[PDB]
Order: C-alpha cells, then sequence, then structure tokens
C-alpha cells in the first residue's frame, strides 16, 4: 500500500532543486514589493 | 471625479452603519456570560442539561443551553458533536469566563482519567487564567456503592489508608462518618492537582452534587462572582 | 514486509542524501544576505469583539475577510480601512474563513463542522448564506476555493474534502492522514494541493484522484500552518515544535530547517512573500518573525500584537502583509 | 522521521520482576515528558505512568504506583518501566506515550484509539 | 525682573516637567490599542487632557512674569486665569471621584457591571465632571470672591482682591468635600472587600498544605495643605506669604506627579512606552 504509494516516484537531484530554489528567488526578485521597498505613493498603503 | 466622492461617501455611509450595528452588539455580548461545560458521559452532563431546561437552537454538533438566574444571562456550552481528541479546539475555548468540570462520584475506576483531565486543563498554556468550577456528580450513588461495601477504594487510591476528615458540613452526611471520609477525600485530591502551581490567578470551586440538585445554577452564580470579582481585583494592580 | 520497504525507502532517502551535499544556505553562500527588513502598521483595522482566529486576503489584494468567535464575519477594505459587509452568524465558532477569486462568496469553517457558504454581491444586496456544506464530523480548521464552485475543505476528523456548492456532497474523500488535517494551501496550477495534520505529517494530493502521492514527516509535534512555495515546486510547514521547515517535491526531501534556541514557541501561521525569498511567520511569543528563506536567519521582527498571533496573510502583488491575533486587532503591514 | 519502539515484556512467573525499554528518535528527548499506558483485553486505554522532562518530578498511577519504577536516560535517550512484585491482572499491551508539545506540562495522550505519538506496543503476560 | 528667577525658577520647573509628562502620557495612552479597552484608562486620558491645559495655563503665568506681552491690565486679566486653574486642577480632582465610583461598581455588582456602566453613561459623567467644575467657581465672575490661590505673584490680587468666607464655605462644602467623602468611602469598602478575599484565597491554599489609590493619595496630600491653609487664610485674614505661595505651587505639582507615577504603576504603560520610544527613536 505504502510501499507501492512512493515507491514509483522519482527522486531528483537536490543541487539541482537548490539551484531552481535560487533561479526562482533570483527572477522575480526585481518586483518583489517587500524585499525592495516601493515608492512612497507606488505603496498604495502609504 | 464626482462619482468617486460618491463611493466615498457609501463607503462611509456603509462602514458608519457596520458600526453602529456591531456597537449595538458589543453590550449584549459584554453582557451574557459564556460557560464551557465538558466532562465525561457516565458523569451527568445529560441530566444537568436537563436542571438548567427545567429553568431553534442548533443540537449540530455542539449542544446550547440558555438560563438566566437574578438577571444575568448564562449561556453554556456542550461540545457534543466533536471527535474525541482535544489538543486543538481546547484552544478555542479561551476568553470564555469558566470551565464546568463535571466528575462522575461513584465508580472510583474513571477518577484517575478525570484527574489526568483535570491536570491537563490546569497546565494548560491557554487556560491557564481560566477559573474552573469543579462538580462531584450523583453524589447519592457514591454513597450507596461505598455503604453497600466489597469495594475498597484503597485498592485504587493507597493514600485513602493514611487519610483522615479534616472538616466538614455535618447534617447532611450525618448519616454517617466514612462516607464523609470518601468525599472528602475525593475533594481533597482534586485540589491537590488545584493548588499544585501557578500565582492564584484561577481557582477551584467544588461543590458536592446529587442527581437531585435544583438550585446548583445559583453556585455556578456565585462562584461565577466570585471569579469576576477576583478578576477585578487583579484588574486594580494589573492597570 | 513492510518493514524490508520502510528500510527500502530509507535506502532512497540516504541516495537522496547522498544527492545532497551541502546545505541550501551552503550552496547559495555565494549569494549575499537579503538585509534588514523593517515594517510598520501601515493601518490598524479594529472592530473585532473577541479574538480573530483567520482571515483571508482577495485577489484583488485590495478587500480581505476576518473571522472571530464572536460570530461576525468582517469584510474589510485595506485602502480605506471600512468593513464593507459584517455577517452574522449562526454559531459562534468559527475557525477558519475564506474568499472566493471570483469575489462573490466567502466560506466560513466552523466547529460546528458545517461549512457556510455566503454570496457576497446578491441581487437584494442584503447578504445571506447561499448553502451548507455539511458532511464532516470534526471540527474544520481550513478551507480554501479551488475554483468558485469546487471548495477544499480540511477538518479535524482526519479527512480532507473536495466539494461542489450546488451538488451539496463530497466529491472527493481524502482519507490517508492519522493526525487531525489542520492546515492546507493550494497551488497557483490548482490541480494539487498539500496538507498537514497533528500528526507531523503533510501529504499532497492530486485534486482528481483523491490520492497521497507524497508523505513528508520532518517534523516532531502538530503542523499548524503550511504554505506553498510561490513557483509551485515546494512549500514550507510553520509546526508547534517552534521550528519551521521547508520541503521540496522534486527531491522528495525537506530541505531547510528554521530555530533558533531562545523562541520556544509554536509557530501558528507562515506565508510567502512573492519572490520567495521572505518567509513570514507568526508565533504565540506575540511577535510575528520574517525570515531569509535561502539562508534562514532571522531578518526580523514584526511586533505589534498584545496576544498570540492567529492569522498571517501576504497580497498577491507583496506589497501589503494583513495580520490578526487573539487581540482582537487586526493590522496592515509593510 | 519520529521513531518509537518497546522492548521487552512477555510471559514471566507471577511473582517476577521485569524490565522494559522504550527508545525514542527524530526528536530532541529532553525536552518532552514521557508515558507508559496499558490496554488490557476488554478495556479502553488507561494511563499508567507519568515522569518530566527533567526525570526530578514523577507521578504513578494509584494501583501501580508503590509497586514499580519508571526512569528516563536523557543523554543515553532511553525510557525504562521496570515492573516489581508482579500481580496478575497487570498484563495487558504496554504503549510507550510521547507526549504532543515540547516544554509543556500538560499532555492528552491516552485518547480513544488513535493517536500520533504512541508506540507499538509490546503485550506483557503473567 | 533682576533677580525674579528666586521665586519664579519653581514654576518654570512645574511647568515644562508638567507639560511634558502630560504629552508623554497622553501619546503613551493614545499609542496602546488594548489600553483603552479598560474603563478606567478614558479618565486617565480626561486627566491628561486636564493635565495639558493646566500646564498651558501655568505657561500663562510664566510669560507673565517677565514679558507681559499681552493685555497686561490683570485687574481681570490675570484674574481669570485663577479662574481656570480653579476649575482645571479640580477637574482633575472630580476625575479621582468618578474612578472610584468605577471601581466600587466593579466590587458591588460586578457581573453586571458592563450593563450599569455604558459608555453613554461614561460620557454623561465627563461632562458632568466640566460642566460642574465650571459652574461652581463662576460667581468669581460675579463680583463675590475667586477661589484659588494660584498666581499669587500677580500683585493685584495681592493688594485688593480679600476672600469672602461665605464664597469659600460654599465651594468647598460643594464640591472640594465631597470628593474627599466620595473617595473615603470608596477605597474603605474596597480594602475591606480586598483583604477579606486575599485572607480567604490564602487559607484555602494552606489548607491543601492598589495603584489607583497610590495616585488618589499623592493627589490628596498634595492638595491638602492648599485646602487647609486656604481654610485658614479664609478664616483669620492673616495670610504667611510665601508658605501661601509654595502650598499653592505643590497642589499645582500634582498634575505633573500622576504622569509619571502611573508610568512606574503599570509595567503595561512601560511596555508601550518601549514601543513607542523604539519608534520615536526609528
Amino acid at each position: 500500500e505504502q510501499l507501492k504509494m512512493e515507491a514509483n516516484i522519482d527522486r531528483i537531484k537536490v543541487s539541482k532543486a537548490a539551484a531552481d530554489l535560487m533561479a526562482y528567488c533570483e527572477a522575480h526578485a526585481k518586483e518583489d514589493p517587500l524585499l525592495t521597498p516601493v515608492p512612497a505613493s507606488e505603496n498604495p498603503f502609504r | 471625479t464626482e462619482d468617486q466622492r460618491n463611493e466615498e461617501k457609501a463607503q462611509r455611509e456603509a462602514n458608519k452603519k457596520i458600526e453602529k450595528q456591531l456597537q449595538k452588539d458589543k453590550q449584549v455580548y459584554r453582557a451574557t456570560h459564556r460557560l464551557l461545560l465538558l466532562g465525561a458521559d457516565n458523569s451527568g452532563k445529560s441530566t444537568i442539561v436537563k436542571q438548567m431546561r427545567i429553568l431553534s437552537g442548533g443540537t449540530s454538533g455542539i449542544f446550547e443551553t440558555k438560563f438566566q438566574v437574578d438577571k444575568v444571562n448564562f449561556h453554556m456550552f456542550d461540545v457534543g458533536g466533536q471527535r474525541d481528541e482535544r489538543r486543538k479546539w481546547i484552544q478555542c475555548f479561551n476568553d470564555v469566563t469558566a470551565i464546568i468540570f463535571v466528575v462522575d462520584s461513584s465508580d472510583y475506576n474513571r477518577l484517575q482519567e478525570a484527574l489526568n483531565l483535570f491536570k491537563s486543563i490546569w497546565n494548560n498554556r491557554w487556560l491557564r487564567t481560566i477559573s474552573v468550577i469543579l462538580f462531584l456528580n450523583k453524589q447519592d450513588l457514591l454513597a450507596e456503592k461505598v455503604l453497600a461495601g466489597k469495594s475498597k477504594i484503597e485498592d485504587y487510591f493507597p493514600e485513602f489508608a493514611r487519610y483522615t476528615t479534616p472538616e466538614d458540613a455535618t447534617p447532611e452526611p450525618g448519616e454517617d462518618p466514612r462516607v464523609t471520609r470518601a468525599k472528602y477525600f475525593i475533594r481533597d485530591e482534586f485540589l491537590r492537582i488545584s493548588t499544585a502551581s501557578g500565582d492564584g490567578r484561577h481557582y477551584c470551586y467544588p461543590h458536592f452534587t446529587c442527581a437531585v440538585d435544583t438550585e446548583n445554577a445559583r453556585r455556578i452564580f456565585n462562584d461565577c462572582r466570585d471569579s469576576v470579582l477576583a478578576r477585578y481585583l487583579d484588574e486594580i494592580n494589573l492597570l | 514486509l513492510r518493514q524490508e520497504a520502510e528500510q527500502l525507502k530509507n535506502q532512497i532517502r540516504d541516495a537522496r542524501k547522498a544527492c545532497a551535499d551541502a546545505t541550501l544556505s551552503q550552496i547559495t553562500n555565494n549569494i549575499d544576505p537579503v538585509g534588514r527588513i523593517q515594517m510598520r502598521t501601515r493601518r490598524t483595522l479594529r472592530g473585532h469583539l473577541a479574538k480573530i482566529y483567520a482571515m483571508h486576503w482577495g485577489t484583488d489584494s485590495r478587500l480581505l475577510v476576518s473571522a472571530s468567535q464572536d460570530g461576525k464575519l468582517i469584510i474589510w477594505d485595506s485602502y480605506t480601512t471600512n468593513k464593507v459587509h459584517a455577517i452574522p452568524l449562526r454559531s459562534s465558532w468559527v475557525m477558519t474563513c475564506a474568499y472566493a477569486p471570483s469575489g462573490n462568496y466567502v466560506a466560513c469553517g466552523g466547529l460546528d463542522n458545517i461549512c457556510s457558504i455566503y454570496n457576497l454581491k446578491t441581487r437584494e444586496g442584503n447578504v445571506r448564506v447561499s448553502r451548507e456544506l455539511a458532511g464532516h464530523t470534526g471540527y474544520l480548521s481550513c478551507c480554501r476555493f479551488l475554483d468558485d464552485n469546487q471548495i477544499v475543505t480540511s477538518s479535524g476528523d482526519t479527512t480532507c474534502a473536495l466539494w461542489d456548492i450546488e451538488t451539496g456532497q463530497q466529491t472527493t474523500t481524502f482519507t490517508g492522514h492519522t493526525g487531525d488535517v489542520m492546515s492546507l494551501s493550494l497551488a497557483p496550477d490548482t490541480r494539487l494541493f498539500v496538507s498537514g495534520a497533528c500528526d507531523a505529517s503533510a501529504k499532497l494530493w492530486d485534486v482528481r484522484e483523491g490520492m497521497c502521492r507524497q508523505t513528508f514527516t520532518g517534523h516532531e509535534s502538530d503542523i499548524n500552518a503550511i504554505c506553498f512555495f510561490p513557483n509551485g515546486n515546494a512549500f514550507a510547514t510553520g509546526s508547534d515544535d517552534a521550528t519551521c521547515r521547508l520541503f521540496d517535491l522534486r527531491a522528495d526531501q525537506e530541505l531547510m530547517t528554521y530555530s533558533h534556541d531562545n523562541i520556544i514557541c509554536g509557530i501558528t501561521s507562515v506565508s510567502f512573500s512573492k519572490s520567495g525569498r521572505l518567509l513570514l511567520a507568526g508565533y504565540d511569543d506575540f511577535n510575528c518573525n520574517v525570515w531569509d528563506a535561502l539562508k534562514a536567519d532571522r531578518a526580523g521582527v514584526l511586533a505589534g500584537h498584545d496576544n498570540r498571533v492567529s492569522c498571517l496573510g501576504v497580497t498577491d502583488d507583496g506589497m501589503a502583509v494583513a495580520t490578526g491575533s487573539w487581540d482582537s486587532f487586526l493590522k496592515i503591514w509593510n | 522521521q519520529v521513531q518509537l519502539q518497546e522492548s521487552g515484556g512477555g510471559l514471566v512467573q507471577p511473582g517476577g520482576s521485569l524490565r522494559l525499554s522504550c527508545a525514542a528518535s527524530g526528536f530532541t528527548f529532553s525536552n518532552y515528558k514521557m508515558n507508559w499506558v496499558r490496554q488490557a483485553p476488554g478495556k479502553g486505554l488507561e494511563w499508567v505512568s507519568d515522569i518530566s522532562q527533567s526525570g526530578a518530578s514523577i507521578s504513578y498511577t494509584g494501583s501501580v504506583k508503590g509497586r514499580f519504577t519508571i526512569s528516563r536516560d536523557n543523554a543515553k535517550n532511553t525510557l525504562y518501566l521496570q515492573m516489581n512484585s508482579l500481580k496478575p491482572e497487570d498484563t495487558a499491551v504496554y504503549y510507550c506515550a510521547r507526549c504532543p508539545a515540547p516544554f509543556t506540562r500538560d499532555c492528552f495522550d491516552v485518547t480513544s484509539t488513535t493517536y500520533a505519538y504512541r508506540g507499538q506496543g509490546t503485550q506483557v503476560t503473567v | 525682573v533682576n533677580f525674579c528667577l528666586l521665586e519664579v525658577l519653581i514654576i518654570v520647573f512645574l511647568t515644562v516637567l508638567i507639560i511634558s509628562g502630560n504629552i508623554i502620557v497622553i501619546f503613551v495612552f493614545h499609542c496602546a490599542p488594548l489600553l483603552n479597552h479598560h474603563t478606567t484608562s478614558y479618565f486617565i486620558q480626561t486627566m491628561a487632557y486636564a493635565d495639558l491645559f493646566v500646564g498651558v495655563s501655568c505657561v500663562v503665568p510664566s510669560l507673565s512674569l517677565l514679558h507681559h506681552p499681552l493685555p497686561v491690565e490683570e485687574s481681570l486679566t490675570c484674574q481669570i486665569f485663577g479662574f481656570v486653574v480653579s476649575v482645571l486642577k479640580s477637574v482633575s480632582m472630580a476625575s479621582l471621584a468618578c474612578i472610584s465610583i468605577d471601581r466600587y461598581i466593579a466590587i458591588t455588582k460586578p457581573l453586571t457591571y458592563n450593563t450599569l456602566v455604558t459608555p453613554w453613561r461614561l460620557r454623561l459623567c465627563i461632562f458632568l465632571i466640566w460642566l460642574y467644575s465650571t459652574l461652581v467657581f463662576l460667581p468669581s465672575f460675579f463680583h463675590w470672591g475667586k477661589p484659588g490661590y494660584h498666581g499669587d505673584v500677580f500683585q493685584w490680587c495681592a493688594e485688593s482682591w480679600h476672600t469672602d468666607s461665605y464664597f469659600t464655605l460654599f465651594i468647598v462644602m460643594m464640591l472640594y468635600a465631597p470628593a474627599a467623602l466620595i473617595v473615603c468611602f470608596t477605597y474603605f469598602n474596597i480594602f475591606r472587600i480586598c483583604q477579606q478575599h486575599t485572607k480567604d484565597i490564602s487559607e484555602r491554599q494552606a489548607r491543601f498544605s492598589m495603584v489607583l489609590f497610590r495616585i488618589t493619595s499623592v493627589f490628596y496630600i498634595l492638595w491638602l495643605p492648599y485646602i487647609i491653609y486656604f481654610l485658614l487664610e479664609s478664616s483669620t485674614g492673616h495670610s504667611n506669604r510665601f508658605a501661601s505661595f509654595l502650598t499653592t505651587w505643590l497642589a499645582i505639582s500634582n498634575s505633573f506627579c500622576n504622569c509619571v507615577i502611573y508610568s512606574l504603576s503599570n509595567s503595561v504603560f512601560q511596555r508601550g512606552l518601549k514601543r513607542l520610544s523604539g519608534a520615536m527613536c526609528t
């Protein structure tokens, strides 16, 4: 049951996963509002 | 534009009407006292529900009971339909006025489970504030089941033999001393858990409750008085 | 047997461990720090009677819903600080709320074990309940909208369920868990979702088949909140063991822990930023903390509450971060 | 991954003294508080023994209070329940129950049938 | 004013610190959200408004001491100044009274508290405080004596004006002595209840083997020699000059003292002060 349920799925490389996570953080970093703070009128809470 | 001004005026009217409705419900929520009922099943939750129904509502899952005494209304929540584990939905009962706790007096084997339940209530991080009313239910059947004999408390609780009666209110148990030593041991055994730790911010209010005890809603009333009054006496020094 | 299969799974996990040479912060040590991230209460939506226990944002990232155990369901406006509606509720005990991407409907998961679904934009303009989804026996911990019509609902009867509203029956049942399933987050691609339970484990389910695709058991206690990584290959878990952890699907192995010895209270809520550098964790020691996701360092504190932080929600665009607590006060943060 | 296996137990002579162990892995053993819970046939679950995170404070159920003993070895990461002067009704399945939270005096371990942090259990016989 | 400082320095040092404490307590009450959850902290906000206004009034005679820039006849101009303080300090006085009644309600019928102290009756209490504090001392406008010895450096009241003792007796039997009676009655019953409760709870615990009063006591000991010496100099018509001026300034000092004492008294106010200081330092 659990053996056939978990057995089939592949285990990809952790270094590849860390590189992918780093790329996913870096690519959308320019439009990141809290990571890169906004202009005071552009920040709609202001 | 003028339409933006109209939208802002509409939002102002809506927030004013909603704040008016919430301000009207604030007083009725603050006035009414909420009461968690907890306990085992053989401990007569249902019979004391029937006594407050001596004194529609959603019976799906939780049961509700309304009763008012002396122009103060208590609304009292029985957690019926919920599953047995209680580590998480007992966090939801934080701001309640008092945790009523009901114990079957007669059968000594589940008393240890009730004691562990009380200890779990007392030391919980979110339940440390709340005063715990204590009820010891079916008090007559305890007396019959000890006076019939052949059922040793001593086997379950060995510290009963090295125990004596400290004090009592005598005429009600005036037929017998050994039932007095029994029931007052049960009180003392809960109160060892109660006075175990803390800073005196929540208190245990035990009552020896029979099946036929009519006015015991008023005992709930007066010890809600004691809990709220002690809360206010701490509130003087707190602010 | 089953124990030999568990040893085989430990062998495959050790193979993934051999694939895992160094830590992610060890890998991204060439990338420099995020830096300090201060924040301030840009607005303070006050107006609840009792403890705010869960909130949800809108997909406009402008309107939001909060729910408290007084029996009020309040739609706040973040920009004007005005409450659009305040639905009075039949039962007071409410453990979650959810807000449709279409914006028409609001869900109210309660401890009465009935989910309620409300329509906001009604023809008459007076707000009533549309339907009452009733198939659960335990309390309802979390619920989220799959679409406008499909809704996923976790509960304390250890089973999730996927529902359609006008039909009124459980389309799919999700029964793998042993502990009470208490958090869930759903992916942006929406065909797969995740759920953590009180048994220190997260299952990820395909929403069509309704079966546990993957199981992760890194944690040590109850798991209070879970959240997908934005680009969809990972998720973070906030759990009562006072540790937070980042888990991956493709590697099928946990990557990152988020722990400091001085803080001891359990994580209550968790959320991500849009970019995913910036992880946000509510807490019982009264202050939200905010972590660099890829260095596991405490970037900052967002402390403005007097009681435990129940709920924590980031906007879609990623500017504002709403937070509620048991002090009945909801606050919008940067 | 959390891990609990019991060891020891089975049949012994009725007056005998029987030693049991519980191994715990996947967490810091130090901060949690341990319980033993026994299941007699045709019964519900019952809490039997309690010991804190420190091991300085300790508590016993009333029946086997003067009779049995419980010990923790946090550095060795093991739990032990020794039975002394056994009595024939005490035969049961002896689960090792881990408390849910750390740094926490209260627990809600003894439940209906299901619980995350119980061990699988071993059965002792008089 | 070549050597005016040897008497004016007390007034300057009092007034600056009084306004500073008022502003600090005002901001501390405003920033903390759950401070307003209690009913009493509304009255501390009332004291804070009275404290800021009393500090502004103190700043007025300070500017009179050297500059005299405004219309400086002071036959009425300084005179009505005394009216202000005779209202405003007494406003703070009546604040204590209604607070005591508040806590007395919370001791007497403690469940029905929230039905008898509605906030509408709370705004009615605050409006009757300001109205009555105006209304008692108003006939100082009507040429029948002034109730204050504040700002006695004003030489016009030092020479022309004399106390009418019937006016003095009417105002002390009208406003001062009801405040004293109400406060003593409330704290008599409150410490009765509190000590009775304390011994019972400790006896139950051993059987299984008042910052509002501090604020009140500070205010009453600080205002006590002013009323006593006020009655004396009303009674005989004999002045002790430096004693009268020091007594009046010390009576003024209570509004300065209350904010700092409440700062030390509540650690929740200390936490609000810590959060506000971390914000204002940033």
